[PDB]
């Protein structure tokens, strides 16, 4: 579990750092200098771990996003939010930061525009 | 009772040992620390009183009446500290001789040193020769046990 | 139905349990209980360990009764470092805004000589020796207890009840060299420091040197 | 913890060079060089704790110093190691002191 | 007419403590690495300890960029060292600055050259004077005029500290010396 | 006596890895080549920013890398300092002075800076 | 009568030990600690926070920041703040 | 016939059990810190001492907080109306009154 959590975390980290492009297991091993994990483990990770993950995205030959599938939309989630018929599913503050940029600067402007926040 | 019974209780089960928690994972510390306590003879001082200067003085039963003090003597004990520390340093022993209390004593007791004094001595002490006692003095007040 | 006082409530049991170990008069303890209560009521020093305050209250009461006990002694009955007691002490003096008194050697002549079972004549001789020495400021440095112990030593050395410095040092708690130094400071006047009402067991000329 | 640093010495390096040769001549496997070096490490540590007994006194003004990861690295100048026969004065010496 | 009936014994200032901000966050590990005459241990304290033989005061380099200068005999020398310290940190490759320099502490000392009866002194000025022979051999005088603390010893030696102005030491001493003379043994 | 001790270590280290050599299937003559090669090897400012207005109190760092210094490696027992007076308590050390090699079990020192 | 030791002996003994090392250690470990987490959680799915504190040499609040980062926590039906690695 | 010695030993036995446990509470504190042991600091001599002061003064018999009800008035102040009255007091006999 730990290694997978490490894989997810690195993938998250490198993507935030600037690498907004789909990756592979081998590419992670390589970049992390952990390639010598053993072919057996390497294989088991590739064709079972990244299979048992319930949210891992197969783009083709490259694994994609698990926590945020949406694009770098940054500001404005009004169309989704407005939908009072379903409240708007709205967005989590954590999800918003993950999306692109820190919430606060956007929020200050948003608080007088279209968004209201509850601490709950 | 003074001579043996309190001592028999001291003879009974005062030895106690205590072992520290293992506190898992600490490392390779060979096992949790352990401490044992041992006791020998119990000691009793003659009836005495400590004056506000911290100094001791003899407890005159006549003095006990006047100052309304409780007639009592210091009780002392042989104590031993004894390490089956569960370490390489097993059997390392440390000796104590510890004040445990002030025991109120019956008048004309063996420890009531006036018991040897003559009437003439007792009158010299301003004590009554026909006052055998046999009852405690507590806070300067005379106290007798009912059978 | 009283969580706020419960550390204070326990502190007075611990005050009583601290007064217990050396048979202290209750009047002293009562003022002490009153002192803490006052210190508690201020709450300005709530950011402090209760047992240190109790111990500091105790040192103060003895001085308030004109019979101080050494921190060394006060340490014997508590876990608090002499430093923290001194620190807390200062804070209480500032907290309660009250003055104190200077120590005198004679106040400890009684119990120490008692602990040595020395007769009053030696005890009283020491006190004069001490008294004369301080009036003359023969020892403008050494702690008065250190000065007192050497006087006691000198006195004991002037009687049959001689004792080794280490035993005296052991009773006073001071270093055996500190007495040895303090002795070196009082020795020049060993003969004349004695009271006029004294009976030598050893000539001042025959007083040892160290 | 074993001190790998003692391999970065003449003793350690002459071994490693001789071993590297044995690797160039392929007379040994690289894995073998590692176990022997590891054993040498364990062995040299033991020799320090056992065969070594002599002590030395030293004097010298401090020229430069550094400290990180519980290891001090100094460089002193006009230093003098003192021994009853092998007295040694030196203009400058580098001192590494592990914990 | 003199300001005091006794006057002088030049209370000489012996130590200055100052702080300054380099205006930037720094990596002390790198600093410790680069420096030829500094010490650092996060397990002991979060700052680098650097020393110079020219200033002989010692600097404290916080990760925040704040620094402390110590050992200096004068505020200028403290300023000089701190400035001298700030350059080399810059010379390590950092955007160090001389922002918000200020004096933190000054230390002085002197000898009245005569013994005094502390018993009388602690008695007469208990409100300010403080002493305990069971505590420390020196009497502690906390002046409030210019908020100065004095340390008074049986030999007559005195130390003054907590100052950010040198004149205050002279001033605090000008007030206390006559009193001391009035307490001559 | 000291060079003898060094040999003891040479014998002890070589012998104690012999079995490892075997585990690799490597011939013991190679071990002897190791030893043989080895033995042969043995022998002012007015603004908060113009900081550069104070340049140059630091000296040249290249003083510290030319092997002008003989090298010493040792654990430390105690380090002390008093403003400018330093004290050193060291143990278990390897010294290489003027190309020569030395060893010690304990070392105590003093220095000023 | 028993000698006054100017400072509590055991406290003093505590002092020789205390001066040797502090719990105030550094955070160069937004990595070494997760690796250690894989090691512990390989033995059991969930652990008590105090036990997690034992492997670590860092402030709990900082530790709290880590356990939030790769995991969640429980009362495990035992109130105790027990933490475990994220199943997802 | 019940006398002082077997009776005192019972309190002595009980307070010792109280004392043994109180010191053990320190032993728990001792393991808690793991800091060196102090025997004199754990001591609470007064507890028994003062505990005895109650039994002896009032004549009551117990921990007062719990068991004591069935043993009130064990002990009383001496009568000094006459020496014979005193001697009578010294030799009087009582019962659990059923």
């Amino acid at each position: 579990f730990g290694v997978l959590a490490k894989i997810v975390n690195y993938m998250k980290t490198r993507h935030q750092r600037g690498d907004t492009h789909p990756l592979t297991l081998d590419e992670i091993l390589d970049e992390t200098q952990h390639l010598d994990i053993g072919l057996k483990q390497k294989q088991w990770l590739m064709t079972e771990a990244l299979v048992n993950n319930p949210k891992i995205e197969v783009i083709d030959g490259k694994y994609a996003f698990k926590p945020k599938y949406n694009v770098r939309d940054k500001k404005a989630l009004l169309r989704l939010l407005d939908q009072h018929d379903q409240r708007g599913l709205g967005g989590i503050l954590l999800e918003d930061i993950e999306e692109a940029l820190p919430n606060s600067q956007k929020a200050v402007k948003a608080l007088g525009d279209q968004i209201l926040f509850v601490n709950r | 009772f003074i001579q043996m019974s309190v001592q028999r209780i001291v003879e009974d089960a005062p030895p106690i040992d205590l072992q520290a928690e293992a506190q898992h994972a600490s490392g390779e510390v060979e096992e949790p620390p352990r401490y044992l306590l041992k006791f020998e003879q119990i000691y009793l001082s003659k009836p005495t009183h400590w004056e506000r200067d911290g100094a001791p003085s003899p407890m005159m039963p006549n003095e006990a009446r006047l100052r309304n003090l409780t007639y009592s003597a210091p009780l002392y004990v042989d104590i031993t500290k004894t390490v089956i520390k569960e370490g390489e340093e097993q059997l390392q022993t440390q000796h104590q001789k510890t004040f445990i209390g002030k025991i109120p004593i019956m008048l004309r007791s063996t420890y009531c040193l006036l018991n040897g004094l003559t009437d003439r001595d007792l009158c010299e002490l301003n004590e009554c020769p026909l006052d055998p006692g046999g009852y405690f003095i507590i806070n300067g007040s005379e106290k007798v046990l009912i059978a | 139905m009283s969580s706020s006082d419960r550390a204070m409530m326990n502190a007075f049991k611990e005050i009583t349990t601290m007064a217990d170990r050396i048979n202290l008069p209750r009047n002293i303890v009562d003022r002490t209980n009153n002192l803490f209560k006052q210190v508690y009521e201020q709450k300005s020093l709530k950011g402090r360990a209760n047992d240190a305050i109790a111990s500091a209250c105790l040192y103060i009461a003895c001085r308030q009764e004109g019979v101080p006990r050494t921190f060394k002694e006060i340490c014997a009955v508590s876990r608090i470092s002499k430093k923290e007691i001194g620190r807390c002490f200062k804070l209480i003096l500032k907290a309660l805004e009250t003055s104190v008194d200077l120590i005198t050697t004679g106040d400890f002549m009684s119990r120490f000589c008692s602990n040595l079972c020395l007769p009053k004549q030696v005890q009283m001789a020491a006190t004069h020796i001490a008294r004369k020495a301080v009036e003359l400021d023969l020892v403008p440095g050494r702690s008065p207890i250190s000065v007192a112990a050497a006087a006691i030593y000198m006195a004991s050395q002037a009687s049959a009840e001689k004792r080794t410095q280490k035993e005296i040092g052991d009773i006073a708690g001071v270093a055996d060299v500190t007495i040895r130094q303090s002795y070196r400071l009082i020795y020049p006047r060993a003969p004349d420091l004695f009271p006029t009402d004294f009976k030598f067991d050893t000539p001042v000329d025959k007083l040892p040197q160290l | 913890m074993a001190y790998q640093l003692y391999r970065n010495t003449t003793l350690g390096n002459s071994l490693q060079e001789s071993l590297d040769e044995l690797i160039q001549s392929q007379q040994i496997t690289p894995q073998l060089a590692l176990q022997v070096l590891l054993q040498f490490d364990k062995a040299i540590n033991a020799a320090l704790a056992q065969r070594v007994r002599n002590r030395v006194n030293f004097r010298g003004s401090l020229n430069t110093y550094r400290f990180c990861d519980n290891v001090w690295t100094f460089v002193l100048n006009d230093v003098e190691f003192r021994e009853v026969t092998e007295l040694i004065k030196v203009d400058k010496v580098k001192i590494v002191a592990c914990d | 007419t003199p300001a005091s009936e006794s006057s002088g014994i030049v209370p000489q200032l012996q130590n200055i403590v100052s702080t300054v901000n380099l205006g930037c966050k720094l990596d002390l590990k790198t600093i410790a690495l680069r420096a030829r005459n500094a010490e650092y241990n996060p397990k002991r304290f979060a700052a680098v300890i650097m020393r110079i033989r020219e200033p002989r005061t010692t600097a404290l380099i916080f990760s925040s960029g704040k620094m402390v200068c110590t050992g200096a005999k004068s505020e200028e020398q403290s300023r000089l060292a701190a400035r001298k310290y700030a350059r080399v940190v810059q010379k390590l490759g950092f955007p160090a600055k001389f922002l918000d320099f200020k004096i933190q502490n000054m230390v002085g000392s002197c000898d009245v050259k005569f013994p005094i009866r502390l018993e009388g002194l602690v008695l007469t000025h208990q409100q300010f004077s403080s002493y305990e022979p069971e505590l420390f051999p020196g009497l502690i005088y906390r002046m409030i005029k210019p908020r100065i603390v004095l340390l008074i010893f049986v030999s007559g030696k005195v130390v003054l500290t907590g100052a950010k102005v040198r004149a205050e030491i002279y001033e605090a001493f000008e007030n206390i010396y006559p009193i001391l003379k009035g307490f001559r043994k | 006596t000291v060079p003898k001790l060094y040999r003891s270590v040479i014998e002890d280290v070589i012998n104690d890895v012999r079995d490892i050599f075997l585990d690799d299937g490597v011939d013991e003559q190679v071990l002897m080549e190791l030893k043989t090669l080895w033995e042969n090897k043995l022998m002012g400012q007015v603004e908060e920013e113009p900081l550069n207005s104070e340049d140059d109190v630091s000296d040249e760092e290249g003083q510290e890398l030319f092997d002008t210094e003989n090298v010493v490696v040792c654990q430390y027992d105690k380090i002390h300092r008093s403003k400018n007076k330093w004290k050193f308590h060291l143990k278990d050390g390897i010294m290489n002075l003027n190309g020569r090699d030395y060893i010690f079990s304990k070392a105590i020192g003093d220095a000023e800076w | 009568t028993n000698y006054k030791p100017v400072a509590n002996h055991q406290y003093n003994i505590e002092y020789e030990r205390k001066k040797k090392e502090d719990g105030k250690r550094a955070r160069a470990d937004k990595q070494h600690v997760l690796d250690m987490l894989f090691s512990a959680f390989e033995k059991h799915q969930y652990y008590n926070l105090k036990d997690l504190v034992d492997i670590t040499k860092q402030p709990v609040v900082y530790l709290k920041e880590i356990l939030k980062e790769i995991g969640v926590q429980n009362v495990k039906g035992i109130h105790k703040n027990t933490w475990e690695l994220k199943p997802e | 016939l019940d006398l002082a010695g077997p009776l005192l030993a019972f309190l002595f036995r009980g307070m010792f059990k109280n004392l043994l446990k109180e010191v053990r509470i320190y032993a728990q504190k001792f393991i808690d810190r793991g800091k060196d042991f102090n025997l004199e600091l754990a001591i609470k001599t007064r507890i028994i001492s003062d505990g005895l002061k109650y039994s002896l003064a009032t004549g009551n018999w117990g921990d007062q907080k719990k068991a004591h009800q069935a043993r009130a008035g064990v002990s009383q102040v001496l009568n000094r109306l006459t020496f014979a009255s005193t001697l009578s007091h010294l030799r009087r006999l009582n019962s659990p009154i059923g």
